[PDB]
DNA sequence: GTGCGGA
DNA sequence: AGCGCACCTAATTTCCTGACGGCAATCCGCAC
C-alpha cells in the first residue's frame, strides 16, 4: 500500500542494528567466500616519524560500518541519507531529526544502537585470507594479512585531484562490492592506486625483442660439392659465401654488449663431426653470418677455408660492412 | 581415526606451461629463417543485427553501428607460422605446499606410493604427449592447414618429427616409439626418480600466404573503449599459457556417461567444460566423493577413479573442508 | 672460506604478483627475500650448509599485462576465473577479485655466510633453482650462477634502494600528504611495500596454516624507494636488504 | 521436444577473404611487369558550402576553409589497376564454434545433411562465383573502364579468363562451364568431401593513364581528427576485407517484395539494404523466425527460405537467447 | 530452491 | 698535435565541414 510502506522499512531497521559492527581492515576485500565477520578496529595513536605510512599515520576521517549479509545492509542505508548527514544529527540532535524522528516511528530512543556500535574482532582464520611464514629470531611467525578499507578510500579521494601516475581498477561489480558488506567499497568500487613501476627506459619493446636473437646461414655445408669434410676445396664456391654473409647482415650492425660470445666447446663439437682431433694445417675456421653484423655461434655456422682463402674475405666483407 | 579432510591443504601445478610466440616463416626455408608477426588495429562499419524487443526494432533496424576491433595476418611473402613454448615437469609429493594435519599427510602419501607401484604415471603421460603430438594447442588454427608438424627436444636431444593431421582428436595412441620415450621421462619426473624436466616444443602450420592468424584475446574492463583486445607478448602475437594447459589436460574419457557423448573433456572437480552447459560429474562419481572415499574409508576403487584422482592431484588446487565460521 | 658474494645474474618470470591495495606495479621485498630464505631452507636440506643474510635487486627490464590508452594510462588484465571453492562452486561461471599480474628481468647479489664458498655451491643453488618461483610467479630461465668478488664484475642495470629520509623530511599534516608531496618534487621515486605491523597479540586461533606455531593479524606498511645504477654506486652493502625485528613490527631495510 | 535455442550459440565464417593489395601495370606487357602503388598527401582550400542557420550565414558566408584529405592516383607511364585477394573455404558443419545442449546440435547436423541431400551447396556456390566473375568487388573503380579481366587460379591450375564487363549485375548465369567447375569445388568443400579449399583471383582494370584509383576508407572515431585517411596494406594501397566479402553475399533473391525491385540484395539477420532505405525481412521471414520454425517446431519449409538460412550460417554470428 | 539489499 | 668565429634575425591575415551511429551474453554469498 502506502503509507503502509515505511512500517517495512523502521521494522528492518530495528532489527539489523545489531549485527553492523566498526571496521577499519575487514576480510571479505581479499575474497568475498570468507565465512563470518572477521577484521580488526585499530584506534591506536600516529608517530608521524617513523619512515612509513599505516593506518595510524595517514588522516582518516571516516569510519566504515561492515555487516556479513547484504540483508542486513539498511543502517548503512539509514547513516547517509537531511533537508539541510544522518550521522552528524545522531551524534548531537538538532530536533530537525528529533522533530521527523519521532512521528513515523516511536522508537528513534532505541534507534539512536548507531552510536555505541559494537568494534569488530579477529576471531579465526580460513583458507581464504593469505597466510605467511616470516623469520622471528631463529625461528618463524605465522601472519594473517588483514587489507584496509579506510585507507583505501583515503588514497582515491587524494589522487582524484592530483598528478602524479595513477592506475583505476575495474574489476568488482555492483553485486560483488555489497556482499564485501562494507559501506566504503560499496561507495567506492573502482578504487585509483599508486603505479609503482621501474623507469621507463627498462620496457620491453620489439627492439629489444630481436636484439637476443641471432641470424643463421641458409646454406647446408655437407650438400654444397666442393666442401670435404668440412674444409673447401674449389675456389669459385668463394663467392657464394661472401655474398650469403652480405646478404644476411647487411644491416643488423651491432655493438659489443650484443653478440654471441665464441665459446671453446662449439669449435670441438664441429670437429668430430667429421673427425679431425686438431684442426688441419693451412686452415682456420670461419663464420658465414659475421658475428658482429649478427649470427650464431652453432656448427651451422662454421666452415673451415685454406689461409689464403680465409684473407680474401675477410676484406671483402671489411670494405662493404665499412 | 580420520574423520574429514584438513582445514587448509593445497596442491601446486606440476605442468608447469610458458607463455607461446608466434613468428612468420616459409615451409621450405623454415629451418633457417624467421620474421616477427604483428598486431594491427581494424575499425568496421556494421548493421544493428542482434535480437531486439519490437519497439526497438521498428526504431534501430536502420542505423549505423561502428565498432572497434584488432587482427593478425600473414604478410604476402611468408605462408607458415611459427609457435615455440616450453614445459616444466615437477614430481607430485613435493607439490604439497600446506597440510595442517599430519596424519592425512602420511595417508596420502602412501597412496600415492602405491600408485606408483601399480601403473607408474604412465598412462597419464602417454594422454599428455598424445596431446602434445595431435596439436590441440592449435585452437583455431588448426582448420584449414595442409602440413602440421610438431618437434619436441628434451634437454639438447631433438626427437624425430610428428604428424600432427595424422592423429584423431578422440582416440588415444599407445603404440608410436617417440610418444612412450618421452612419456618414460614424464612419469619418472611424477614418481621422484628424477627432479625435474624441461621440454621445448615448436611447431609449424602452413595455412597461406596472406591468411588470418587467430591469437588469444584479453579480458580487460574499460568504459570508454570495448572493443577486442588481442594478447601481444614483447611486441608481438601469442598465447596464454592457460589456454594451451587447458589443451594438454584434455584426457578424461572416464566420466558417468560417456558412450553417449564419446568425446574427451578436460579434467575439473565436477566436470564442468566450458562447451556444454551441464555439468559432467555432479556427485557420486565427483573428485571430493571419491578422494573422501579413498582416504578416509580405506576402499580400493577401480583404477579409472584412481587415474582421475591422481589427474586432479597433478592440475592443483585449493582442495580443503568446507569452511565454517 | 667464510663470507662470499654470488650472482644469479637475468632471471625471467612470468606471472607475478603487483597488487598490495594501495599499489600496482613492482612486488613487495619480502617476497624477495621470500624467495632466498626458501633457496637457504632447501639447500640445508640436501646437507650443504650456508645461510644468506641480504638480497641486492637489479632491474634490467619489466612488462605490466595489459595495454597503455590514448590517453597514457595503464589499463590491466586478469584470466578468466574457473572454479573457485564455496557455496557457489558448481556453477560455470564465477566471480572476478582485484588482481594485477607483472612480468620482470632481474639479477639477484646475494651475502653467503658458510663453512665454504666455492663453485660446487653454486652448481648446488643451479639444482635448486629449478623448483622454487619467485613472487607467485614461474621462472623460465637464467644465464649463469658466478662468485663475484668487487664492484667490476656487476652487468648494467639499475639497482632499488630505501629512501625514508626524503618522506620524513618533507610538507604535511600526515603522512600520505607527506607522500603525495615527496612524489610531486622528486618524478623518480616509487612507492613500496616495506613489510607488516601488528593489530592483534601473539596466540594460537584456529584455521591455522601450521597449527604448531605462533599467530598474530597484520597490516602491510608502504615507505619510498628509487633508482641507482650500477656505475654509480659506492659499496656493496648499500644495495642489500635485510630482516629486521622489532616487537609488534616485521620490516625489510637497507640500514 | 526442443524448447528455446541454447544460451550459447555461435558460428564462425565458411568464407574466408583476406585483404588486398593494389599494384599498377600496362595492358599489353601485363604478365611480366608491376609496380607499386602508393597514398599521397593532399590538403585543399575550399568555400563555405554547407547549409549554415540564417544568422551564421551572413557572416560566414565568405570565409576560407582549409581542410586536410588524402589520395591516391596512377602514374602518367601506367593504364592498369591490378588487384590480388585470396578466399579459404571451410566446411559448414564444423564451423560451430559455442553450443551449449547436444540436442540443437544433434538437430541443426540433421538440417544441414537432409540439405546436403537435396542439393549439395551447388546454387549458392554458382552465385559465390558469379559475383567473382561479375567483378563485383570493384565499387567505384569498375565506372569508366574500357577491359575488365579477372583470373582465378586453385593450386596450380590457371582457370580461361573472364570477360567481366559481359556479365549483367542482376542475373545469374548457370551455363558457363568455368563457373560451374569452380563451383563444384566450393560446393563439396562446402558439403564435407574435402577438408580445405585455397581460391585466389587477379583482376586488371583498364582505367586509362593518370587517373584516380578508390582505396578503403578508415573509420575515425571522434577523439580522433576527422580527415580523410586511406588503408595501407604493406606501404601500399588496399581494400578491406569485410569489404570484399560484402560483395559476394549479394545473392538473396528469395525475399518477400522482390517482383517489384528486381535486384539482389546482399545477405543479413533483418535484411537491410543500406542503398535503397527499406528493410525487407523485418518479421516473418526473418533469420530468427525461421530459424525457430525448423529446428524447434519441426516443419518443411520451401527450399527458398533454406537457402536463405544456410546463408546465414556460411556468414556467422552470435545468435544466443537469454533465458 | 527461493528472494534480498545496496551502491 | 690542435684547433673548428665574432653580430643579428628569422613578417604579417583569414580561415580549419555539414549526417548517423558506436551490440548482444556472463562474472551474488547467504538465511530459511
Amino acid at each position: 500500500p502506502e503509507e503502509q510502506k515505511i512500517n517495512k522499512y523502521i521494522e528492518g531497521l530495528f532489527q539489523s542494528i545489531d549485527k553492523n559492527h566498526l571496521a577499519t581492515h575487514v576480510a571479505k576485500f581479499t575474497e568475498t567466500n570468507s565465512p563470518g565477520n572477521i577484521g580488526a578496529y585499530d584506534i591506536l595513536s600516529s608517530d608521524m616519524n617513523c619512515g612509513y605510512l599505516d593506518t595510524a599515520n595517514a588522516g582518516w576521517k571516516e569510519p566504515d560500518i561492515v555487516t556479513n549479509d547484504a540483508k542486513y545492509k539498511r543502517p548503512q542505508g539509514f547513516v547517509a541519507m537531511m533537508s539541510d548527514t544522518v550521522m552528524e544529527h545522531l551524534q548531537e540532535d538538532s530536533a530537525e531529526l528529533r522533530h521527523e524522528m519521532e512521528e513515523l516511528t516511536d522508537k528513534y530512543d532505541e534507534i539512536r544502537g548507531i552510536l555505541n556500535m559494537p568494534s569488530m574482532q579477529p576471531y579465526r582464520t580460513n583458507q581464504f585470507i593469505k597466510q605467511v611464514f616470516f623469520p622471528v629470531g631463529g625461528s618463524y611467525h605465522l601472519l594473517s594479512i588483514l587489507p584496509s578499507t579506510v585507507l583505501n578510500y583515503e588514497v582515491s579521494d587524494r589522487l582524484y585531484r592530483s598528478k602524479i601516475p595513477k592506475i583505476r581498477l575495474r574489476l568488482l561489480s555492483s553485486n560483488a562490492a555489497s556482499t564485501t558488506g562494507s559501506r566504503l567499497v560499496s561507495k567506492n568500487k573502482w578504487p585509483l592506486v599508486f603505479q609503482a613501476l621501474p623507469p621507463k627506459f627498462l620496457e620491453k619493446n620489439l627492439a629489444k625483442a630481436l636484439d637476443k636473437e641471432y641470424l643463421l646461414p641458409d646454406i647446408n655445408i655437407d650438400e654444397l660439392e666442393g666442401v670435404d669434410n668440412g674444409c673447401l676445396i674449389d675456389e669459385a664456391l668463394l663467392p657464394l659465401i661472401i655474398d650469403e654473409g652480405k646478404r644476411k647482415g647487411e644491416g643488423n650492425y651491432r655493438p659489443r654488449h650484443l653478440r654471441d660470445e665464441r665459446k671453446e666447446e662449439t669449435v670441438q663439437a664441429f670437429l668430430d663431426k667429421y673427425g679431425y682431433c686438431n684442426i688441419p694445417v693451412g686452415y682456420e675456421v670461419h663464420h658465414i653470418v659475421p658475428l658482429s653484423q649478427g649470427g650464431a655461434d652453432s656448427i651451422k655456422n662454421m666452415i673451415m677455408l685454406s689461409i689464403e682463402h680465409h684473407e680474401r674475405v675477410t676484406e671483402a666483407h671489411a670494405s662493404y660492412f665499412k | 581415526t580420520l574423520k574429514s579432510r584438513p582445514e587448509n591443504l593445497s596442491f601446486a601445478r606440476c605442468l608447469n606451461t610458458t607463455e607461446a610466440k608466434f613468428w612468420q616463416t616459409d615451409f621450405l626455408k623454415r629451418h633457417t629463417f624467421k620474421l616477427p608477426l604483428l598486431i594491427t588495429d581494424k575499425a568496421v562499419l556494421a548493421s544493428k543485427g542482434h535480437e531486439m524487443p519490437p519497439d526497438k526494432l521498428e526504431k534501430e533496424i536502420m542505423d549505423p553501428n561502428p565498432q572497434k576491433s584488432q587482427s593478425c595476418t600473414l604478410s604476402t611473402e611468408c605462408d607458415t607460422l611459427r609457435i615455440d613454448f616450453g614445459i616444466k615437469v615437477l614430481p607430485v609429493k613435493e607439490s604439497m605446499y600446506s597440510c595442517s594435519d599430519y596424519n592425512y599427510r602420511t595417508a596420502i602419501y602412501q597412496k600415492i606410493d602405491e600408485y606408483i607401484a601399480e601403473d607408474g604415471f604412465l598412462t597419464l603421460a602417454k594422454r599428455y604427449v598424445n596431446n602434445i603430438a595431435n596439436a590441440r594447442f592449435l585452437w583455431r588454427n588448426r582448420k584449414g592447414a595442409e602440413i602440421i608438424e610438431t618437434i619436441v627436444t628434451i634437454e639438447d636431444k631433438e626427437y624425430p618429427s610428428f604428424n600432427s593431421k595424422s592423429f584423431n582428436l578422440d582416440t588415444f595412441v599407445e603404440d608410436n616409439a617417440t610418444i612412450n620415450e618421452i612419456a618414460q621421462q614424464i612419469a619418472d619426473t611424477f614418481a621422484g626418480k628424477r627432479e625435474y624436466l624441461n621440454i621445448y616444443v615448436t611447431c609449424f602450420v602452413k595455412i597461406g600466404c596472406a591468411m588470418e592468424v587467430y591469437p588469444s584475446q584479453e579480458m580487460t574492463f574499460d568504459d570508454d573503449d570495448k572493443g577486442k583486445k588481442l594478447f601481444k607478448f614483447e611486441g608481438s602475437a601469442g598465447m596464454h599459457s592457460q589456454k594451451i594447459n587447458n589443451a594438454l589436460r584434455t584426457i578424461d574419457t572416464w566420466y558417468p556417461d560417456y558412450t553417449t557423448y564419446e568425446f574427451p573433456i578436460p579434467v575439473e572437480n565436477y566436470g564442468a567444460a566450458r562447451s556444454i552447459g551441464i555439468p559432467f560429474r555432479p556427485d557420486t562419481k565427483s573428485f571430493y566423493k571419491l578422494i573422501d572415499r579413498m582416504i578416509l574409508k580405506n576402499e580400493d576403487l577401480p583404477i579409472e577413479d584412481k587415474h582421475y584422482v591422481m589427474a586432479i592431484l597433478i592440475r592443483g588446487g585449493m582442495f580443503s573442508k568446507k569452511q565454517e565460521k | 672460506m667464510m663470507k662470499g658474494y654470488i650472482l644469479l645474474e637475468k632471471v625471467n618470470i612470468e606471472n607475478a604478483n603487483a597488487f598490495n591495495n594501495i599499489i600496482v606495479g613492482i612486488p613487495a621485498i619480502t617476497s624477495f627475500l621470500g624467495f632466498a630464505r626458501a633457496l637457504e631452507r632447501k639447500l640445508n636440506a640436501k646437507e650443504i650448509a650456508i645461510r644468506i643474510n641480504g638480497v641486492g635487486l637489479e632491474f634490467h627490464e619489466y612488462e605490466l599485462k595489459g595495454y597503455k590508452n590514448k590517453r597514457g594510462q595503464y589499463v590491466t588484465s586478469c584470466p578468466l576465473p574457473g572454479s573457485i571453492p564455496g557455496q557457489n562452486e558448481k556453477k560455470l561461471d564465477a566471480h572476478i577479485m582485484n588482481q594485477a599480474y607483472i612480468d620482470l628481468n632481474m639479477s639477484f647479489l646475494l651475502e653467503v655466510e658458510g663453512p665454504h664458498v666455492d663453485m660446487s655451491t653454486c652448481k648446488s643453488i643451479k639444482s635448486t633453482m629449478e623448483t622454487l618461483r619467485i613472487a607467485g610467479g614461474i621462472i623460465r630461465n637464467y644465464k649463469k650462477i658466478r662468485l663475484i668478488d668487487t664492484l667490476a664484475d656487476i652487468p648494467y642495470g639499475y639497482f632499488l634502494t630505501l629512501r625514508q629520509d626524503n618522506l620524513n623530511d618533507a610538507a604535511g599534516d600526515d603522512m600520505l600528504d607527506k607522500m603525495i608531496h615527496a612524489l610531486q618534487q622528486e618524478d623518480t621515486l616509487v612507492p613500496i611495500a616495506v613489510g607488516f605491523k601488528a593489530l592483534s597479540e601473539v596466540g594460537h586461533v584456529e584455521g591455522q596454516r601450521d597449527p604448531e606455531k605462533d599467530h598474530c593479524f597484520v597490516e602491510s606498511i608502504f615507505s619510498l624507494g628509487g633508482f641507482e645504477c650500477s656505475k654509480i654506486l659506492e659499496d656493496i652493502n648499500s644495495c642489500l636488504w635485510r630482516y629486521k625485528t622489532e616487537e609488534g613490527l616485521y620490516l625489510c631495510t637497507i640500514i
